[PDB]
């Protein structure tokens, strides 16, 4: 497995907003405790799972552990930067796996929940 | 082999003794007729339905259906089930 | 196929099962065993419709899907009263309270 | 005590939901940890590639009420005799009327409003004792 995505950068401006706090304390917390969270809380272990092509095909891996650590480290500039990371995590799953694999259904349930929560984001 | 269970409002419910023994309270009381001054007929009729359901679907086959409970009777039914020990 | 019933008259409710192939007469025999009145002294009803003794419960519309243990079908009962049958009269059960606002 | 064995010996299983509930199949991993799998709508079934020694339990996806598989709590598939798949029939238990009533009240009342209900003190403790996989796993041992 390659090194996971960075979750803190001296060269990247750090920032805290009320939307980024909501994304951590409400959205991430709810999704992290979800029944279908468990394959997405850590980077894809291509070694244990025997997926060689995974990190060859998926050039921008993302997981909820990385997003959580990023939120916690004030890594994101704004909410959209964080939401893009969640989207990438889901999109990676839809790209690599065929339709109607169990993992794709779990991602679809998390994403449906994610969109609902994000629909009630308080404004800047 | 029947028992008569009379609700607080005077309705009489005649059920098989075997079915009424589903209640641990009724089983202890009978250890003919049982009056319940605190259980109304809309609740006691539903308890009797549960007795039939429990006897029919206990160990008797696969595919158990749901016992339905309307929101309106739920709290009173809960209090009766708690007292009757079934 | 068993059909689960509530035979009701006034403030009396009998909980009893029967086959779909069993007759209305066979149900009157059940009633006679409990309430000590012969079949000729009884009138059985589905809603306001008088049921014929020789009809099977299935022919009367009582199925297993519609007469379940947890939701039994109601059979109205009227007894003989002197020179005529009494009017079918089923006293309604008590009413639940208003649904609390903490539930609604 | 309660975990899957890492056998890597494939075993085809048929999950069949013969309950009126939505089923959450829960796979207990090699460390005993519950790893829920995609749900089964009432009256539906799915073939799954599982393995010998893998241990499963089945819950109501919305309330975490315990369900039965082959008339018991746990399911561990054997090796397929002549390729024929192993059947996991999921059903409702015959809950007690009091547990069924607790389930219904819990589904209508938010946990913070339990103590606003005109019921006895002991019924508050019963409502707040939500059905839960970790609680049930300790008892099963
Ligand atoms: C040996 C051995 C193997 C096992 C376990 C195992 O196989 N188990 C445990 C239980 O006994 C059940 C069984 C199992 O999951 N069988 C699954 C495997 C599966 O669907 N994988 C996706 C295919 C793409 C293949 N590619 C991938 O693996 C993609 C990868 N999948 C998953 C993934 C896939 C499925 C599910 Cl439900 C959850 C996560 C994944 C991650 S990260 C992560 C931590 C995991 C595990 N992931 C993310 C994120 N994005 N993609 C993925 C299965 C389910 C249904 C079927 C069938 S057969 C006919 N119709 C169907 C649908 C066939 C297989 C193992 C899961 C630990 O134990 N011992």
């Amino acid at each position: 497995n390659p090194p996971p995505p960075e979750t803190s950068n001296p060269n990247k401006p750090k920032r805290q907003t009320n939307q980024l706090q909501y994304l951590l304390r409400v959205v991430l917390k709810t999704l992290w405790k979800h029944q279908f969270a468990w394959p997405f809380q850590q980077p894809v272990d291509a070694v244990k799972l025997n997926l060689p092509d995974y990190y060859k095909i998926i050039k921008t891996p993302m997981d909820m552990g990385t997003i959580k650590k990023r939120l916690e480290n004030n890594y994101y500039w704004n909410a959209q930067e964080c939401i893009q990371d969640f989207n990438t995590m889901f999109t990676n799953c839809y790209i690599y796996n065929k339709p109607g694999d169990d993992i794709v259904l779990m991602a679809e349930a998390l994403e449906k929940l994610f969109l609902q929560k994000i629909n009630e984001l308080p404004t800047e | 082999m029947y028992v008569k269970l009379i609700s607080s409002d005077g309705h009489e419910f005649i059920v098989k003794r075997e079915h009424a023994l589903t209640s641990g309270t009724i089983k202890a009381m009978l250890s003919n007729e049982v009056n319940f001054r605190e259980i109304p007929s809309h609740v006691l009729s539903k308890v009797c339905m549960y007795f039939t359901y429990k006897v029919r679907y206990t160990n008797s086959s696969t595919e158990i259906p749901e016992f339905p409970i309307a929101p309106e009777i739920a709290l009173e039914l809960l209090m009766a089930a708690n007292f009757l020990d079934c | 196929m068993d059909v689960f019933l509530m035979i009701r008259r006034h403030k009396t409710t009998i909980f009893t099962d029967a086959k779909e192939s069993s007759t209305v007469f066979e149900l009157k025999r059940i009633v006679e065993g409990i309430l000590k009145r012969p079949p000729d002294e009884q009138r059985l009803y589905k809603d306001d419709q008088l049921l014929d003794d020789g009809k099977t419960l299935g022919e009367c519309g009582f199925t297993s899907q519609t007469a379940r243990p947890q939701a039994p079908a109601t059979v109205g009962l009227a007894f003989r009263a002197d020179d005529t049958f009494e009017a079918l009269c089923i006293e309604p059960f008590s009413s639940p309270p208003e649904l609390p606002d903490v539930m609604k | 005590v309660l975990r899957s064995v890492n056998s890597r010996e494939p075993s085809q299983v048929i999950f069949c939901n013969r309950s009126p509930r939505v089923v959450l199949p829960v796979w207990l991993n090699f460390d005993g940890e519950p790893q829920p799998y995609p749900t089964l709508p009432p009256g539906t079934g799915r073939r799954i590639h599982s393995y010998r020694g893998h241990l499963w339990l089945f819950r109501d996806a919305g309330t975490h009420d315990g369900l039965l598989v082959n008339q018991t709590e746990l399911f561990v598939p054997s090796l397929n005799v002549d390729g024929q798949p192993i059947f996991a029939n999921i059903t409702l238990p015959v809950y007690t009327l009091k547990e069924r009533c607790l389930q219904v009240v819990r589904s209508l009342v938010k946990p913070e409003n339990y103590r606003r209900l005109d019921i006895v003190r002991s019924l508050y403790e019963d409502l707040e004792d939500h059905p839960n996989v970790q609680k049930d796993l300790e008892r099963l041992t």
